[PDB]
């Protein structure tokens, strides 16, 4: 609930940090 | 479809392995083995820099899904990348993982098809607008 | 005595690496890798039987030490052996990893003390009167 | 109630651990 809601926050971050480094 | 199932069931037996499971007692290579070094990478990453993925998720048999889309449905609910594709695979593979270390081994089957059918009726389209899964090999690997 | 916080701070840190972390981050040698060897044994053993020793209790910082000497009592209620105290290890072991899992880093100086104690008060009795640690390395040796 | 099988299973394989060793 709370958890999952920082844990899907904390996915994102993360899954976007993935992205943009990979593109690079 | 068929490939997403496929793609699925392996990613989510390679993470119930590291934890010494095997996926038969519950129920294109290429990207098997990126996706499998980039959920490694990332789950990684992720207890480095937070903790561990489903340990603070008081999940129960009941309470499963309707923590799983609420996940699900925030990750995707801005967009579609690939890194959030690897942050889906891990999310699950760590739900599944979970659910064996807490003796819901009934749950492993019903993740896989939660996430095959997000993989499909969501997932898919933004893959072919992007590559297919081609892109995500020569991306990773 | 000192001999004992060696014994645990040892296990610990062997058992946080497992998982990646640090023991610095929060915080004899043939007896440390016959605990080591005969606590990983006893984890697989655990993970392979019945399920995580620590993902399905819900533990807080609040209910810590509340639900630490509750299984160390129950482990320890009727006698002691070689075994239960390494089943006593792998479970103090197990609560760190989960309490940096939940991001209660915190609490591994915490279980690290109350480990020492319970050793010193309840076990090291038990460890004298069986030989002493020498009788551990004896039986789990190779 | 977790924590009280978890300590129960904690004694078995313990026991388990010890008999088989002491053979
Ligand atoms: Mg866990
Ligand atoms: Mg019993």
């Amino acid at each position: 609930s709370s958890a999952a809601q920082l844990l899907a926050l904390r996915l994102k971050l993360l899954g976007d940090e993935l992205h943009q480094r990979t593109m690079w | 479809s068929q490939s997403n199932r496929e793609l699925v069931v392996d990613f989510l037996s390679y993470k119930l392995s590291q934890k010494g499971y095997s996926w038969s007692q519950f129920s294109m290579a290429a990207v098997k083995q990126a996706l499998r070094e980039a959920g490694d990478e990332f789950e990684l990453r992720y207890r480095r820099a937070f903790s561990d993925l489903t340990s603070q998720l008081h999940i129960t048999p009941g309470t499963a899904y309707q923590s799983f889309e609420q996940v699900v449905n925030e990750l995707f609910r801005d967009g579609v990348n690939w890194g959030r594709i690897v942050a889906f695979f891990s999310f699950g593979g760590a739900l599944c993982v979970e659910s064996v270390d807490k003796e819901m081994q009934v749950l492993v089957s019903r993740i896989a098809a939660w996430m095959a059918t997000y993989l499909n009726d969501h997932l898919e389209p933004w893959i072919q607008e992007n590559g297919g899964w081609d892109t995500f090999v020569e991306l990773y690997g």
